[PDB]
């Protein structure tokens, strides 16, 4: 028995931010700034990807 | 006789119309 | 004989109708 | 012989019909 | 010979049918 | 030679058919 | 020579087929 | 020369085909 | 000259294709 | 002159194409 | 004069395009 | 006279256009 | 007489419009 495991995708961590510091400030503030207009979301935003 | 300053323009205009009809059907699709 | 003051305008009108038909199919799509 | 008072009107009327057909397809789209 | 009392009315009727076909495609759209 | 008692009726019938085709497309729309 | 006992009926049949095609597009609509 | 025992049948068959095409579009609508 | 042993069968085949096209549009509808 | 070993094959092939187009529209419907 | 080394291949190509158009409409349906 | 270095290319290009139109309709269906 | 400096370009433009019409129907489908 281990607790629930959350599958987390880092596709929206802002540019120039390391994952570790992003999750740290997410811990401290309980608010994690994301970037809905990353270059990797271009397909989904533009209708080229699902 | 001959002079093609009005035939040329009308043929060119016909081809322009047909070109605009062709390009007006072009679409960049979605929903993948 | 020869005179194109009535045929020229009819040809121009025909091509204008073709112009309007061609540009009336132009659509800027949505839902991307 | 020649007289074009009925040919001119019929050609003009044909072009009017074709113009009305052209403009009757025009739409201003929605759902953006 | 020459007489246009039957061809004129047939041409007029043809153009009237074209008139009705052209104006029967006219629609005032909805859903904006 | 000439006699147009069957040509006239057939042309009139053709125009009647085309008129019925034209008016059969007419609709009074809904959903405003 | 001349005889229209076979062309008349074929023309009549052609116009009858046009008649049936024209009246087969007639619809009394719904959803007002 | 002349003999119309094969022209008549082919014209009749063409008209039969066109008649079947016409009547095949007929529908009795629903959803009132 | 004259011979219809190849034109007759081609005409018959053309009308057979028209036959199959006409009867392929026949539908017995649903949803009444 | 005359020789129909290539005309016959091309006409037969045209009729084959038209037959395939005809039968390709055939459907056995559903939703009764 | 006479030579069919260029017309034969163009006719064959035309019929090949007709072949591909005819077989491109073939569908094995679903939803029974 | 005769020279077919431009007729051949235009006919070949026409057939290429018609071939591209044919193959552009091809689909591999879904929803079985 | 003879000169193809205006007919060649018009034919090329016609085939270019046919090219664009043919390639404008090309779609890479979805929903498999």
């Amino acid at each position: 028995n281990w607790g629930s495991i959350l599958e987390l995708d880092l596709s929206k961590v802002p540019k120039g931010w390391d994952v570790g510091k992003w999750m740290y400030y997410a811990r401290v503030n309980h608010i994690a700034v994301i970037d809905s207009f990353k270059e990797g979301t271009i397909g989904a935003s533009t209708g080229k990807l699902a | 006789f001959g002079s093609g300053a009005i035939g040329y323009e009308f043929d060119n205009r016909y081809l322009n119309n047909q070109e605009m009809s062709a390009v007006a059907k072009q679409r960049l699709t979605s929903l993948p």
